């Protein structure tokens, strides 16, 4: 006799996703050597991490001066799906993954000239009540302030503090407000710092995540 | 870099580069930002059945002018080039009488202008760089790079290595490198900044290697 | 975190510095190799057709993390739904080969058809950009052809990545980018 | 390595199965992202 | 119970070239002793590397010395597809596969009668320019002069210099120029040697290398 | 390097004469045993055929390779796609017992059907040419017969070659033979 | 051997898969290729 097998219905059905692999044909096939190619990376969020890509503000990565005093530079959204992410390289990577979970590193390069001086603020306002729209009201969040000086970059992380142990990179129509809270920068002051560039830019932060890769666009 | 006598109110983090006979002192380097590597793949190749030599003399600065910046042009404002373009010299020479060859860039870019200008430059070298939309204009920090802030810094460098699906190239009809320089934040003048910038460049072909000698009327 | 900013380094801050505490990860599926190991769709439009990496959707997450790469090695998976013989040739063979069965040559066993090939170029890595625009002819895995090509599919296997290129998402019209998300039938 | 899981061998020899690659004579990205800087670089109170 | 199997889809269809091995029928078959036959060969490549066969100018395997002076005998296409390999064995076998690398022989010998003397030059011009016509300009390229003796042959090696680790056998459409540059012999001078001989052969190279076997050609 | 032309004693110069480096080489695809280990169709005009490899195309691979050598030796496996029973028979055995059914004979089981065959000749070795053309009855595998005989391939196991013979490509019309080679779609 | 790559030995007995081969008493063009001469025959100057 020969081996007595059972071929169970409902398995073998192709799967573009299955672990397996194909039988082969064309064998003894030798590649040209490429050792230490420059610039290969590993994991996306490698890169992501590394390189910090720019918010958008209108058409610009910068941040303007408006006048002296407590102005409200900016104010947003903390989801990927975020109007000023779009231009910015973590929103596109996370586009195809449903969640994540994470800490996110926002970078702020002021380019004013050497007489030019400001003070600035940022701070997350978790969700509950409505972003302040002035210092004050918004000092009582997680938040940092600091001057301009030799160093012209400052960055800062936004935490991730959510109901659950992870969140949607994606946005539902029926949230009206970001699930996430916001990020609200501020300016405390200036000086002859009018008119002058705070250009803004994002990178990965050390124990963010992305998850469950997923292909929803067009084609 | 760092400099001594204290503190002061000018500049410092002095640096100077060399190759060859030429040099290239800065009293205001932020550093240089290395390449894809530090180190470029094997110089000899199965592709060149050996027969590659290197020439050292090549390996020396070059000058060559990009633009001038003015406040006019605004976000976006971008100035590309491919390495080598028109070479000239030694270095160009090489190119007339080798059929294949390969070396890396060291650039350096200085957009001096003074202290008293806002406004910023972000500087890049780019493989194989076919025309950036509008929006991946944003994502352009995924190259080496550097940035000229007035405040801070006079000159942004960047060491690169050579690349390519090829081991060497025939420079007559595909270069990888691809130097570009964008405005982030439109020149600001104040009271006394300088009226405009004008961007030079100062480049170095790295570890030139050459193969196949051609035929010669001259 | 001051840092001079001009000097391109990287800098990586964490919630420790207000008095958070960083977690851990698990990018396993940010990870090249994997999320590039799977079939995406390759329209085709004749009953033969060239097998190309960059015919993948632009926006479809293989051609669109693909694209996010300047240069790339890696093997390859087909699976074709077609009928009559399917016939495989490798890289730089003269077109006229498609119609020879003493090469790679599989008969018909519906639905598809599939095969693992081997990366068949002569560079030690292809491209996905190329300043030298248009792709070079060799920068290819051969070629397939059967009588009738229904539907062709391709997965990359051993996947290598150099050089970041950009990724963008779509621009939102407002603030954000909302929409119809899976959710359980109302009731 | 990829999205692979069976836990059996394959039953193809692996000269067949894939193309053999040759070495000439760990990377890159992933030793940038480490070398990011986390610090203060400041002079910390409280 | 038995054992469950999923009978995998897109699994199992014939190929051609597939590496299994059918199932038997006639067994217990004894074939009579071949022991030492003269003449086996392994791999073709080494009867390739062992047997030169001729280039062919114009129906013949020789070239003519047209007359004293500087004159350039030949000058051809480095491609398996040149009209003056066509009845050479390297080519009737590179024919069947789509790549290559390595070094090529060429073998020069010398025909002429005990009063004839001749100095020749060879060389190997990579593409970038056009092929020169006469030594000076050739003499830029890697070389070999020699001139004639008790030693009727003369072999020389074609350098394998191109910008990938292979190249293709085949010729394409889209290629108007050699793809591989062009080697041309040349003559530097002669007495008494017009009319002469020089018969032209070709030899695989020792790290030359055929690969990716093709079936393209009528039937 | 001078050589005394008239010894027909072999000689290889190499790249090292003026300075280059000779390099590996891998040539497995140009092993005897290995190249000629595939399917070839072989030409069937009835619903009986005798099996014999010197019905390949003279300018297909194997044909073309296999008639490179003068002797040979090989184990067969063959693929039939046919009707009915297919039944084969042993080297020198009266034509009459294609149709008895105790000999090697395969029920249908469509697409094609797949064997695997002892060499069954009388000789030592075969041959692809002879002096003694038309070649001799006894050079042949057997034969078969079902019946119908829609195609025929066959695949030589365990081949040996001796004494090598020639093989000629295309005469070009012009300085080389140009042509149409697999190419990436132009888009 | 030839194009065949499986790890696991054939079902069936080899004296079966095959036909056998009798002996009565590595090869040639093999042997001839290395013998080939590969030096100078002259003497080298530089």
């Amino acid at each position: 006799g020969i081996f007595p097998v059972a071929c169970s219905d409902g398995y073998g059905n192709m799967v573009t996703t299955d672990p397996k692999t194909a039988d082969p044909a064309y064998g003894k096939v030798y590649n040209p050597p490429r050792t230490a190619l420059p610039g290969r990376f590993t994991n996306y969020l490698d890169v992501a991490e590394a390189c910090p890509t720019f918010l958008m503000f209108e058409n610009v990565p910068y941040v303007s001066t408006r006048t002296d005093g407590q102005r409200l530079l900016a104010k947003f959204d903390v989801s990927l799906a975020a109007k000023h992410m779009s231009n910015t390289y973590l929103a596109g990577l996370a586009q195809y993954y449903t969640q994540y979970t994470g800490t996110i590193n926002l970078h702020f390069m002021f380019t004013g000239p050497t007489d030019a001086k400001a003070r600035y603020m940022v701070a997350y306002v978790p969700p509950g009540m409505d972003a302040p729209d002035n210092p004050e009201e918004a000092a009582h969040c997680i938040h940092a302030e600091w001057d301009t000086g030799l160093n012209s970059k400052f960055t800062f992380s936004i935490p991730y503090i959510s109901a659950a142990d992870y969140t949607y990179t994606a946005s539902h129509e029926a949230e009206t407000t970001c699930v996430q809270g916001w990020v609200c920068v501020y300016q405390i002051t200036h000086g002859k710092a009018d008119a002058d560039a705070l250009v803004v830019s994002a990178s990965a932060g050390k124990d963010f995540e992305l998850r469950l890769p997923v292909d929803a666009r067009q084609q | 870099d760092k400099k001594t006598e204290e503190t002061t109110l000018l500049e410092d983090r002095i640096l100077t580069t060399r190759n060859g006979h030429t040099t290239s002192t800065t009293q205001s380097s932020v550093g240089v930002t290395f390449g894809y590597a530090t180190a470029e793949d094997s110089t000899s190749g199965p592709n060149t059945s050996a027969l590659e030599t290197r020439v050292h003399q090549a390996e020396r600065f070059f000058k060559m002018a990009l633009f001038d910046w003015v406040p006019s042009q605004n976000f976006g404002h971008m100035h590309k080039v491919v390495l080598p373009h028109e070479p000239k010299g030694v270095y160009g020479g090489l190119v007339k009488s080798y059929a294949y060859m390969r070396n890396g860039w060291d650039v350096e870019v200085t957009a001096v202008g003074n202290q008293f200008n806002g406004g910023c430059l972000l500087v890049a070298l780019v493989p194989e760089m076919g025309d950036i939309s509008d929006r991946e204009k944003y994502q352009l920090t995924l190259y080496p790079h550097q940035f000229i802030n007035p405040r801070t810094n006079m000159t942004a460098h960047i060491t690169v290595p050579y690349v390519g699906v090829n081991r060497y190239d025939q420079y007559k009809q595909h270069r990888p490198w691809t130097l570009v320089v964008m405005v982030v934040a439109p020149l600001t003048t104040n009271t006394a900044g300088a009226q405009q910038i004008k961007v030079y460049a100062n480049i170095a072909p790295t570890n030139v290697h050459v193969a196949g000698e051609l035929p010669s009327k001259e | 975190t001051t840092t001079t900013g001009e000097s391109a380094d990287p800098v990586t801050t964490t919630v420790e510095n207000y008095g958070g505490e960083t977690q851990v990860q698990r990018r396993h599926h940010t990870d090249v190799a994997f999320v590039l190991d799977r079939f995406v769709k390759v329209t085709v439009s004749d009953n033969q057709h060239t097998l190309d990496v960059m015919q993948a959707h632009k926006d479809n997450i293989v051609g669109a993390l693909l694209r996010a790469a300047t240069y790339y090695f890696s093997d390859l998976e087909i699976a074709v739904t077609h009928t009559g013989k399917l016939t495989w040739v490798p890289n730089g063979a003269p077109v006229s080969a498609l119609n020879n069965t003493t090469n790679p040559t599989a008969y018909h066993k519906g639905p598809v058809t599939r095969l693992a090939l081997p990366y068949t170029a002569p560079h030690r890595v292809l491209a996905t950009a190329y300043t030298g625009a248009h792709l070079p002819t060799s920068f290819n895995f051969g070629a397939v052809k059967a009588e009738t090509i229904t539907e062709l599919l391709v997965r990359m296997k051993r996947a290598e990545l150099y050089c970041p290129r950009p990724i963008l998402p779509i621009q939102p019209t407002g603030d954000r980018h909302k929409q119809p998300l899976v959710a359980p039938a109302k009731q | 390595s990829g999205n692979t899981g069976s836990i059996i061998n394959n039953y193809y020899m692996q000269q067949y199965q894939n193309s053999m690659d040759t070495q000439l004579g760990n990377d890159w990205f992933s030793k940038l992202a480490s070398s990011a800087f986390s610090g203060l670089f400041g002079a910390l109170l409280a």
